[PDB]
């Protein structure tokens, strides 16, 4: 799953 | 597990980084928290403290990694 430890764009 | 609501000090740290990143609750962070935590979160105050600490870590990574382009 996507979580806040991932390299997510913002 | 712990559903203690987000406290004011943590909220203020989050608000500070949102401003620095030129991002907002309505446009950016409330949608992402809703997706990551798989629940409808309509206001910043609805986060639990445990949720907010994870969001804060993420924002710190974003603010530390690179300059905010104009």
């Amino acid at each position: 799953w996507m979580d806040f430890d991932d390299d997510i764009p913002f | 597990r712990d559903i203690t609501p987000v406290n004011d000090e943590t909220m203020q740290e989050i608000n500070t980084l949102l401003i620095a990143l030129d991002k907002t609750w309505d446009d950016d962070l409330l949608p992402l928290c809703s997706q990551i935590f798989r629940r409808d979160i309509r206001a910043s105050s609805e986060l639990t403290q445990a949720e907010a600490v994870k969001a804060l870590g993420f924002l710190k990574q974003k603010a530390a990694e690179q300059k905010v382009a104009a």
